[PDB]
């Protein structure tokens, strides 16, 4: 029904159940048009009785929808006035206590109340528009002016159209917040109220939370079992290394899903409209509980497979079957053809993976960017899958295959950037980004050549070491600056009070931003050294331990990056993915000063010239 | 029979502004299509209703013309006739059956324009033809608020004769009473109050009718609101009370009117301020006497400002209530120093009527400041006369 | 504020936040009375200004409360009309589908809607009563008729007092259910609608559910660990019997709490107003999630102690410390002096235990009955605690001590029944019940004498066996009949269609009742044989195994008994614990036929005689 | 001065009936408190207002007396004077200032009693004194519903002159229009309809105004509602249509009126029943002709029931439409068997006009029962009828 571009994400399904059935009315009109007997075949009486039959049903339906809208609007208006009274009482109680954090929570409550008022204004406007279009179509199709007369007689005098208390409540809320929650300042108060929490007024389904608890408990006890089994049951005269890489890939996947659930929670509460940026379906999206539940389920499977590897559950089944069973079940749960077990999200993810891997052919949305960059962060999973294939194919680095596997994610985003260069034709945010994902290629290639030529012992080995170190520092500095400037939006010249930040800050505290800056610096350097070390056969002592301990750190950096990049996308629209910068919830315009300067003198001026 | 004048305008509409009987007769003699409209959605009827003669309006009434026609801005002939005040022509249009309930593109109705402009007779005619009385503007402003904004007594009387609601809130959170009080139209306020308004409602700033009337200085409006049953001590956003505002403004009559009806005085304003504090700061004798006569608390300090002002009548008023001297300023400066250097000879013998005051410096020693140093430097010390006398 | 006796349990705290502050108004009036200056000391002006100061604040407060009531009533009226429209649409859709279980759920939804309408009628009536009493007290205290004039001017013309659409909605709901959900029958429809689900419109706190999931997961994994450890790690040349009795007591306690949570869920959904019968606080009661969480927590502790006994976690700490630590923590969590960890329920339970154990001194409420009977069911926990004391005192049946421990719960309820005989003085439900709990004494005593005299081998051993068997059959039959007739209310002569049941049935299906009858028969016989076997030293082969396997069955029987006894208490008030039989939610009376037969002729008759 | 005969009745009440000027003057000379109540909280004022002479009521009004007194049931003098209809005394009380706005203890106001009893003049007097018009009974019954319940035309006219709401629903889910229709008061229905009621509102049973008017048979009310714009084919829970109700009740005029304004005919009633089905079942020739002339489908069935009815004119009318013979009943019985065993000679020549109809019996064999054996069993061959018919 095309509610809006930003309000659509904040609208609860129970809100959508109370709008006019535009599609149903149009289908009814088209059914009346399609089944109409003709004057040529049937006489006028038969046609007239058919149209009377249709009009009676049509107007009964219109009366029912109008009554529904009136009743729901009355309920929501009463709720809004009651909540405004309660909030004023709380604010006055706080002021009386102080004169003779709760204040931040109270500003948040005012933001949610403002969002409710905007949604009710939307409720008035779109329902009136729907009635007007439906009755205009009725007039066009049946050639009778009964639609317009009925609209004038009933719709235009209905309470939802005429009651203008919502505008007054909006103005009073703005005045209250401006003059009482902050000092005299309207820009700051409107800036705070214009970004309400995206989380609409529905709790968890009350069974997803229970399953999250179930899987968290099983996961905690299984981890304790893993720790005890590893401490006591230790192998002898065998290499546990082939198992640790496989379960490392599994662990990074599970941890990424958990941290992505935390990211969804952070975006939803802070106000970042990730639904619009990701271009998700505004109806039936996933909160953080669902992601936590999926992460817990895969963690249970991973822990069970690892315990089966440590113990000997089934004598006939060998040890290497358990990783096979684990990843077979994971991939089947990813490519399940049926409609069960998160079919919507699973199919969305499959479509997104198809568009990411065949990058230049598909137009680059925001989701393709986000998931290609997540692949840039999670390349260790791809490498461990490659190692699993190698270890299960050759037995139980053919020719630079590992280097290609490392460079696959960087190549995907490199070619996406070039495709966006072809499409948009702007060299600033695209070719620079491509240069970044090519410096990653240079890093990997020179590390591999250094590893190969260290065996030769030729004097060119030091030249390749110098090339590796210079490209290491270049890629680290390049990615760090690009992150903190274009991907995060920090270090802006416009901010005066936020110091080394930008004008608009969504998250409640600033120390988050600073600690994120430091961790992002040290962890980008660690990520680059991890790529270099894992791409080189320098020494197996630190190798396979540096990567193992630094990969979860890399996923940590990536989810922090997720927070701040989505915040930048909401605020400063750093990517040209949508042709509207302003997503923040704002009401319609008000020009009461235009009635002033009129009503008193010779207005005139109605003529064009 | 068609003439392209490069403007798309028929000669009739161009001549309507300079309407003359001779040109109208000449045009009607040369039979031409009167039904022709304008390129700018205008009509000769629009110009006739604006200021044209009643003769041309009646002539345009004859023969098929679009009586209920919408112009470029959506304003009909009736809307332009009501806006630009003209009782006649409006009379003929209303008698001929023109719809008064037409709605403009600004969601402003003819009654609203007639009331705001103040043409009371057009308002009366519109009401007499059945125009809806309790209608609203697109901001929620009933015609009552528009009429009372400029205080048109006749418009408000005529519109309240029908029974328009007063509690309905207009634009910017305003009712008829509040805007009438802002405009200082006393008789309009009486007319509104005659129909039992909700006096206690607040304006956009939070100011009630009584607060605005007191700050502006409308004594009669204040007394009428008080008789209506206004809640006196509703606090301002600054924390000041209506009595505090009245005494600060310098309105003795409003202070007396607020005290006639039993209103609190010990109310606590912003940063330890009361009505007596402001009165003694401004030193108005009648205001201080009126506040003190009704038994306020002089404990909360008035001593410092009373000493600083040094006005003798203020001192005589304030000392009789019995304010305790041992209060000292928070700034650390003892009032005794300025009381001595100020040549307070007349008050000296007046200050030897109570034991504690007579003791003066011997009782308190807080800051260690001994004013005897200044007394020794003075050739003529005040307290030495009393000490040598007895 | 004394809302009602039955509606109080159905009222959500958000409903209570919107009533008139009767206590606040009375405190304000008393403060005005207490601080009033006297005419003797102060002049008339000072007193008049003080009363003006008080009256202005009082009337501002009254205006605010009146506006609150108006707004909340408007919201709830709009909600009721919208829900009625939605329910009619659903019912018509179902009828159209059928002509060309959801019906039971739809009747349940109509029951909840009817409950909402009754609550809103209560909202009108009690708020008007509160205003009338507050203003009458104002008139009495300040001797001014301004209260009554203000009431006439504002309260009596307010929408909540004058809008009578709720009565019309009640009548239309009754008509709709009578003529459409059932055949033409008003008694059946009113019987169904008059018992709405007690569960008010609030979900779980969304963290109790998560903790229930956490503890359930930990418990499942710990039970799997217990099973594997017992199967593989088996003791040799030792008696595990001292541990099994202790952990049997713990297990029965945990299982009882879990099943009691299920009982609370069943009562709450089915409509049984257990809050009033138990005389719990209508505000801040416990749903089933809290009981599940407590049961899970104690299960985690029990499993951890059992695993510590199987394994050897700490070398210095011996095995027997773990049961000590477990029960020390349980009892401390039961007698925690602080306000944390369910302080309200913990203190209520402590008070109830104090009143139960000192039975004849305290008046017998319903809770004393219920918990004494639960002790009759859970005597195995008491016996295992006694065995723990014996096993930790003598080392690592002195003189019939075990028999006394078995007879303690039966004695508690025997003396409660005699106390109620003294109080109420009715011999039918009291002395018979006392005879039952004395036949239990006879069973235990003759079993113990049989055990003692079997060692002697005297001919009196067979006489004591005959006495034991006759008292076994007498007690089993006596308790069975008493249960199924007075404690459950089944086998009533009034039921014609429910066959071997009573007239009023709360639970949705009847097969529940029948299967409960059979299980109750076989399990009362099993309970009696368990008491007899555990009270006798006949043979250790079946002993300590018969009791172990039959105790959870006994707790099963007891929670089934809980369901049906609370249902009987709600419906037929079989115990004289409250002086009102009718708890079922019903509206006020309507006599529109009284206006008829008037208004048309010479009514007269206003004189007394 | 009063003598108690254990009845507790004042001499004023007993002497009110035999009121004489000289004895009344003698009694009032013997000063006794007139304001004294009675054993049942009554007052001699009530007896004076009930039937007492004008002079005694005027004299009791004189001098300070409790004019506004409440009786046992809370009924003042005005309430009893309005209920027990008397324009006078009511006139004097209203002119003297007796309160019209008093509320009875039964939550019934004087205007409700005046309207229900039908005293139109008392209603007019109460309305002229400002008695609230849109008040409600304890079930929400406005005085309009009470007045229109018995079709008091004068009371309804007087109350609607003020502007009483019609959409407001009274007791038992009733509006003014529905209760007026139930009593069959045509001019009351016109008076209510003149103020634009919401005709489509439902009663307690769910029956609308049109359904009740059609079932009762008020042709004038049905036509007025149809002219008002009533939704014709709203179905009752019984599955019946207002046309079905009209045709079943035996109302030819209502059927024709419902057909004049285009109403559906092919509606599917209860248990596969249509308006034509009911008309043919009742065999009303005019109803069947009127329904058939409006082109319904004969399939939705009248064929077997019409054959069983065997009315010749029904058969001719249904055959003129062109219903195919081989349609059979739900049980499998062919209508041909029952048509033939009845020996309808008049239909014989009429059944030789169509090819399929001319073949008639030899075409269908559905249930396997061969009719040729039965025909040959009959001694008088049927084939001679076909031979001689042409």
């Amino acid at each position: 029904m095309k509610f809006a571009e930003h309000l659509s994400a904040h609208i609860t399904p129970e809100w959508r159940k109370q709008y006019i059935q535009y599609e149903a009315f149009k289908d009814m009109l088209y059914s009346a048009q399609d089944q109409a007997p003709s004057v040529e075949v049937t006489d006028e009486d038969t046609v007239k009785r058919y149209f009377a039959k249709f009009e009676e049903k049509f107007f009964q339906t219109c009366e029912k929808e109008l009554a529904k809208i009136n009743t729901f609007y009355s309920e929501k208006l009463a709720e809004a006035q009651r909540r405004f009274a309660t909030l004023q009482n709380e604010l006055q109680s706080s002021l009386d206590a102080q004169k003779e954090r709760n204040i931040k929570d109270l500003k948040l409550a005012f933001s949610e109340f403002y969002l409710s008022l905007i949604l009710l204004q939307n409720y008035q406007n779109l329902n009136f528009t729907g009635f007007r279009k439906i009755l205009k179509k009725h007039d066009k199709i049946l050639e009778t002016s009964r639609g317009a007369d009925w609209r004038v007689a009933h719709v235009e005098v209905a309470p939802f159209y005429t009651c203008k208390k919502i505008n007054q409540l909006i103005s009073e809320t703005e005045a209250v917040v401006t003059n009482e929650l902050e000092d005299g300042d309207r820009q700051k108060a409107m800036k705070r109220l214009r970004v309400p929490p995206l989380g609409a007024a529905q709790p968890a389904p009350a069974w997803t939370t229970f399953r999250v608890g179930l899987f968290c408990g099983i996961f905690i006890v299984l981890n304790i079992t893993l720790v005890l089994a590893a401490v006591f049951k230790l192998e002898t005269d065998r290499s546990i290394w082939p198992l640790i890489r496989i379960y490392r890939g599994g662990f990074l996947l599970i941890e990424f899903l958990f941290l992505l659930g935390i990211n969804t929670y952070g975006w939803r509460q802070a106000g970042v409209n990730h639904v619009l940026i990701f271009e998700l379906n505004p109806r039936s999206n996933l909160s953080h509980q669902h992601l936590f539940e999926i992460a817990g389920f895969l963690g249970i499977l991973w822990c069970l497979s690892l315990l089966a590897c440590f113990f000997a559950p089934i004598s006939v089944i060998p040890t290497y079957v358990y990783p096979l069973a684990l990843y077979g079940f994971m991939v089947f749960f990813l490519i399940n053809p049926t409609k069960t077990f998160y079919y919507k999200s699973r199919f969305w993810l499959l479509k997104l993976l198809f568009r990411v891997f065949t990058a230049p052919f598909h137009k680059v949305g925001f989701a393709d960017f986000w998931l290609a960059d997540q692949l840039n962060s999670l390349s260790v999973i791809l490498m461990d899958l490659e190692y699993m294939i190698c270890f299960y194919s050759l037995e139980l680095y053919t020719y630079g295959v590992r280097a290609i596997v490392q460079c696959i994610p960087a190549w995907l985003r490199f070619i996406q950037c070039l495709r966006r260069y072809r499409d948009t034709k702007r060299a600033f945010p695209h070719l620079v980004n491509a240069g970044k994902y090519s410096t990653t290629f240079f890093m990997v290639t020179f590390a591999a050549l250094y590893s190969t030529h260290k065996e030769r012992g030729h004097s060119d080995t030091m030249v390749f070491f110098y090339l590796w170190i210079v490209f290491y520092i270049i890629s680290s500095c390049y990615t760090l600056i690009w992150d903190l400037k274009m991907d995060w939006g920090l270090f802006d010249k416009n901010a005066g009070e936020n110091t080394f930040l930008r004008e608009e800050i969504v998250y409640p505290q600033k120390a988050y931003y600073y600690c994120a800056i430091i961790e992002d610096v040290i962890l980008r350097f660690a990520w680059t050294i991890q790529i270099s070390i894992t791409s080189t056969t320098l020494l197996p002592h630190s190798g396979d331990i540096i990567a193992t301990v630094f990969a979860p750190l890399e996923v940590f950096r990536r989810f922090v990056w997720n927070f701040f990049r989505l915040e930048n996308e909401h605020l400063n629209n750093c990517g040209e993915f949508r042709a509207v910068r302003d997503i923040s919830v704002a009401p319609l315009n008000a020009d009461d000063q235009t009635l002033l300067e009129q009503m008193m003198d010779q207005d005139d001026g109605v003529r064009n010239r | 029979v068609d003439e392209r004048n490069e403007c798309g305008q028929t000669p009739l509409m161009i001549a309507a502004e300079q309407g003359n009987l001779e040109i109208v007769k000449e045009l009607i003699k040369n039979g031409a299509n009167c039904n022709l409209e304008d390129l700018d959605n205008w009509t000769a009827l629009i110009s006739a209703s604006k200021e044209g003669h009643v003769h041309i309006v009646e002539e345009l009434l004859k023969c098929g013309v679009n009586l209920e026609h919408r112009d470029m801005g959506g304003w009909t002939a009736l809307m332009w006739a009501c806006y630009k005040g003209r009782t006649d022509v409006v009379e003929l249009l209303l008698s001929h059956g023109a719809n008064p309930s037409v709605t403009g593109l600004y969601s402003v109705y003819p009654i609203i324009w007639a009331a705001g402009r103040g043409h009371a007779d057009i308002v009366h005619l519109l009401l007499q033809n059945g125009a809806k009385v309790n209608c609203s503007d697109k901001y929620g402003t009933t015609p009552l608020v528009w009429a009372a904004r400029k205080g048109h007594l006749e418009c408000v009387k005529h519109l309240l004769a029908m029974g328009a609601d007063v509690d309905q809130e207009g634009a910017n959170s305003m009712t008829a009473l509040i805007v009438a009080v802002k405009g200082g139209y006393t008789q309009s306020v009486k007319e509104i109050l005659k129909r039992n308004p909700n006096v206690n409602l607040t304006d956009k700033d939070g100011n009630t009718a009584l607060m605005i009337a007191s700050k502006e200085g409308h004594t009669e409006i204040v007394q009428d609101l008080l008789d209506a049953g206004t809640y006196v001590n509703i606090p301002d956003r600054s924390g000041d009370t209506v009595l505090i505002g009245a005494v600060r403004g310098g309105h003795v009559e409003i202070v007396r009117a607020l005290l006639q009806k039993y209103a609190d005085i010990d109310i606590r304003g912003q940063d330890n301020k009361t009505a007596l504090y402001w009165a003694v700061e401004k030193g108005n004798a009648t205001m201080v006497r009126d506040i003190l006569q009704c038994n306020p608390d002089t404990e909360i300090t008035p001593l410092i400002k009373a000493t600083k002002m040094r006005n003798i009548e203020v001192v005589e008023l304030l000392l009789d209530k019995g304010a305790k001297v041992s209060a000292v300023d928070k700034k650390g400066d003892t009032p005794l120093h300025i009381a001595i250097r100020g040549r307070s000879r007349k008050l000296a013998e007046l200050l030897l009527r109570n034991p504690k005051d007579g003791r003066l410096l011997y009782r308190p020693n807080k800051a260690g400041e001994t004013p005897y140093n200044i007394d020794c430097s003075h050739q003529k010390s005040i307290l030495t006369q009393i000490f040598g006398a007895r």
